[PDB]
């Protein structure tokens, strides 16, 4: 609604890509699983 | 709860065997948040266990 | 069978809200004890409705024994007041000749 | 003291989240360009985990401004709920005797019931 | 002050909800895909959930600042013995229960004298507030007390008691001789007004409605509390028919346990 | 006779139930020298409660000592000299009711005489 | 000071340091100064290596967290904090303004006059520190153990006792032996000893906290 257009523009640029699920993984995975906590038991 | 579109789980003491209160309510605002994710009763039951 | 026992079981459950060693448990605890306790009580009435209707229809004599029993106890309390009334009637005698 | 210290944490927090999402957007393009086939020198990588030092601590310095205030609005109010000190010394021991008397009377009735 | 201390609760929950919701935005987009048979039930749901979680973050951000706008702004050992007396007030509310007035009474069949000064002490308890009304206790005839009540500039009411219980109550306006020519309080008369005679019937139904077999003080207290709503007469329209006049009659009938002006047709 | 005992059992069940509501009514009046009277009152109340509990157990055993015949004989399907005493005393008590009826009618005439006395006393 | 507790199935709890940082050894938490030595107190139930979440079987948390008599009914956890919080802040007493001279791994020696003492953690019970320093000297630490390091554990009572510590020791110990046999008031040997009456006492008021002498 306000200052979210990088997140909106990333997914439309990365759509129709076969590496989509891996490009998002590569750019995103270490950020949330490190500080906020490990995965569940 | 339809206008909430939610469930209002009540953590409560039952039976004449307790101390001061139910005391599960420290994690009250947190247990509600996890069952937003899951419609699985065992998820609730096993965290207690 | 043993219907007093599960009746009196709910008695100490009524103390569960009272005796111990956030409000939502209290409203539930004082409820379901009581609603089962009125459950466990009204059926004893219907059980008593069964037991003395048994005595009502299996024999006609305990019906007329208690029918005489209520009217004799009415027969005394009828007589209990009328010569009480008469003694009382004798009371406003001298209350009225005071002038 | 903390009534004016709270007035600067929250406007700092609103822009702390703003620079947090801005450095997140700075990292996002730089890390997505590495994954697929296109070249760009990182230079100022501006890694996000340092910026998270600014925001959560500002959420913690909020609570140090509130919880101490949660103490500060409590201790001074009930310090003298019930001027002559020995009258208070007598009534506190009287009330702590009577509270224990009713506390053991509840258990006395409970033990009269069962147990 | 506690208005800010409870208005802060929404914001302190909203920021943690922002953290949780942006974590959801991260991991749901990081979850990859769950097809669940058809692709059109997934790839069209992809934009649906991607709008859903991002807009949830956006609305959480948005409702943060309307809450932020409304808000404003021996060392620790003896502190522990202070708040326990304050939680003893909650301990007083621990044994209250919601059973309250309602009971399960059966038939009351098996198988007195009180001074008028007690009636005066009864009437002194509730006359001390509501200064717009007045109470004038008098017993020109026997020990029974009948009372004159003026209601601002509106009503003059005679309220007769007998045997410490209720006898009668007649209401008239503000510009009439409620006394007789001799000066005694009038006993048997009529209000000489259609609305007043109509609502005296409601008063008679109300006095037979408040039924306490042992405790008539709460009966007369509820009666005068009900009467207190009648200082709003000719000033409040009816709650169902909109207009004041039902066949020329403004709403008067306050319902039992729900005090609001109605008519007989308006129930 | 045994029906009277079942009625006594029902009324003692009502007695314990009324006892329960009167305990809840009495205890709710006190929250936190007036305290001693209430606790002594409640001690007497629970003493009488225990006595009533044991006496209902006694009369429950007394009513349960005699039952072989079961229920469902009770649904009413469409398909000696004590009776002489009942028939003779029914009309005697009715005649007594009428005899007091004429007396209270005379007292009604007296009270209609006396209410007009204060009506125009002044 | 902070505590981390991580529950798990089959009665398993993972116990982290809390006050450490998981990730940075260059960087830590501003308000939570790091809390070392925690795992040793855990391991008796069994540097920056205490930041591991430590597995326990939900049973040593009973005896640790339970208020127990002090070896006042103060828990082995909170006593140990009191031993810690004296040990941290006595150092912050000693370093400032007095003379600081010690050489030990964790033990602290305050090299002043009149039997300079050296204090270490007690081995049989780590929940209290133990100080090493004629026969009237030893009673002073037991009073210091029971009262100045009393399980309320507030900071300013150490300020007096540090500033509390010659012949003045001789009388006060006679008063201390008398007080131990049967507080906020100490004694001084303006006279030669402490008789049953007329002693030059050394008190400390709560609202004043000034050097009080009464003779
Ligand atoms: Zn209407």
């Amino acid at each position: 609604q306000y200052l979210c257009q990088p997140l909106l523009d990333a997914v439309l640029a990365n759509i129709r890509s076969p590496v989509f699920n891996h490009s998002l993984y590569r750019t995103f995975v270490p950020a949330m699983t490190a500080i906020h906590g490990p995965p569940i038991t | 709860n339809s206008i909430h579109q939610k469930f209002h789980i009540s953590l409560g003491t039952v039976g004449p065997n307790s101390g001061c209160s139910n005391c599960h309510n420290t994690i009250l605002h947190q247990l509600q948040e996890m069952f937003n994710k899951t419609p699985n009763v065992v998820q609730l039951l096993q965290v207690l266990f | 069978s043993t219907l007093v026992d599960e009746l009196e079981s709910s008695f100490e459950a009524c103390f569960a809200s009272l005796v111990s060693q956030d409000q939502e448990e209290i409203r539930t605890g004082v409820d379901q004890c009581i609603q089962k306790f009125l459950d466990i009580a009204r059926q004893t009435e219907c059980f008593f409705l069964q037991k003395r209707l048994q005595l009502s229809v299996q024999k006609p004599e305990q019906v007329i024994k208690e029918d005489v029993s209520e009217l004799r106890n009415e027969l005394q309390r009828k007589d209990a007041l009328v010569q009480k009334h008469l003694t009382k009637l004798r009371h406003w005698q001298q209350v009225l000749e005071d002038i | 003291d903390p009534v004016q210290r709270y007035k600067m944490l929250i406007p700092q927090l609103k822009e702390s989240l703003q620079t947090l999402m801005k450095v997140a957007a700075q990292n996002l393009i730089q890390n997505t360009n590495i994954d697929n086939g296109q070249k760009s020198s990182d230079g100022p990588i501006q890694r996000f985990d340092k910026c998270l030092e600014e925001f959560y601590a500002l959420c913690d310095q909020l609570e140090l401004c509130l919880r101490l205030a949660h103490e500060c609005l409590s201790q001074s109010c009930d310090s003298a709920k019930h001027l002559p000190y020995p009258q208070y010394l007598a009534v506190i021991k009287a009330q702590i005797s009577c509270a224990k008397d009713i506390h053991t009377a509840l258990l006395d009735c409970a033990n009269k019931v069962t147990g | 002050v506690s208005v800010n201390l409870e208005a802060f609760s929404q914001a302190i929950s909203a920021i943690q909800a922002l953290r949780s919701s942006v974590s959801r935005v991260f991991d749901c987009l990081k979850d990859g895909m769950r097809n669940k048979e058809t692709l059109e039930g997934r790839e069209k749901a992809f934009i649906a959930h991607f709008q859903d979680n991002l807009h949830s973050v956006n609305r959480d951000l948005n409702e943060l600042e309307r809450l932020s706008n409304l808000v404003g702004k021996l060392y620790s050992q003896l502190l522990q013995a202070y708040k326990w007396s304050n939680k003893l007030q909650y301990h007083a509310g621990l044994a209250s229960g919601l059973l309250n007035q309602q009971s399960l009474k059966r038939s009351a069949n098996q198988m007195l004298v009180l001074p008028p000064q007690y009636v005066d002490d009864v009437i002194s308890r509730i006359d001390r507030m509501f200064p717009e009304m007045s109470i004038h206790l008098s017993r020109p005839n026997g020990t029974s007390a009948m009372l004159l009540v003026t209601l601002g500039k509106v009503l003059k009411v005679i309220v007769v008691m007998r045997s410490l219980f209720i006898d009668r109550t007649i209401v008239k306006g503000y510009n009439e001789n409620v006394y007789t020519e001799d000066g005694k309080l009038d006993i048997w008369s009529k209000s000489n007004y259609q609305v007043f005679q109509k609502v005296t019937d409601h008063a008679t139904t109300a006095l037979l409605h408040y039924q306490l077999p042992q405790m008539p003080d709460v009966v007369v207290r509820s009666f005068m509390t009900w009467l207190r709503s009648y200082i709003k007469l000719f000033q409040a329209p009816c709650q169902r028919c909109g207009k004041f006049l039902q066949d020329g009659l403004p709403p008067t009938w306050r319902d039992f346990r729900t005090l609001e002006a109605f008519h007989d047709t308006c129930r | 006779n045994t029906a009277s005992l079942c009625r006594i059992g029902q009324e003692t069940v009502q007695d314990i139930v009324y006892r329960t509501m009167e305990i809840f009514q009495l205890l709710r009046n006190m929250q936190l020298g007036t305290y001693q009277d209430r606790l002594t009152k409640l001690q007497d109340n629970l003493r009488q409660l225990s006595v009533l509990f044991r006496k209902l157990r006694l009369v429950y055993d007394k009513c349960n000592e005699n039952d072989p015949i079961p229920v469902e004989q009770l649904i009413p399907y469409v398909e000696s000299e004590e009776r002489r005493e009942i028939a003779e005393v029914n009309k005697k008590l009715k005649q007594k009711n009428q005899q007091l009826k004429q007396i209270m009618d005379q007292l009604r005439n007296l009270i209609w005489d006396i209410n007009a006395m204060l009506a125009m006393r002044n | 000071y902070c505590i981390d507790i991580y529950c798990r199935s089959r009665g398993v709890v993972a116990i982290r340091d809390g006050a450490y940082s998981l990730f940075d050894n260059s960087k830590l938490v501003e308000g939570f100064y790091p809390a070392p030595g925690l795992k040793t107190f855990l391991n008796m139930f069994v540097s920056w290596a205490a930041s591991i979440p430590t597995i326990l079987t939900h049973s040593a948390l009973n005896i640790l967290l339970l208020p127990s008599p002090t070896p006042y009914l103060c828990s082995p956890l909170e006593r140990f904090l009191g031993s810690v919080i004296m040990r941290r802040h006595l150092q912050r007493i000693i370093q400032q303004e007095q003379l600081i001279n010690s050489n030990e791994p964790g033990v602290i020696m305050f090299k002043t006059d009149a039997l300079k003492c050296r204090v270490a953690l007690s081995p049989k019970t780590n929940q209290t520190l133990q100080l090493k320093v004629p026969d009237e000297l030893q009673v002073l630490e037991k009073f210091f153990e029971t009262r100045v390091a009393g399980p309320p554990f507030k900071a300013n009572t150490l300020i007096a006792f540090t500033k509390l510590l010659t012949h003045i020791l001789r009388d006060c110990v006679h008063i201390m032996k008398l007080e131990l046999f049967p507080n906020v008031q100490f004694c001084l040997t303006i006279p030669p000893s402490a008789p049953p009456i007329a002693p030059p006492g050394t008190p400390a008021v709560v609202l004043k906290s000034k050097m009080l002498f009464f003779l």
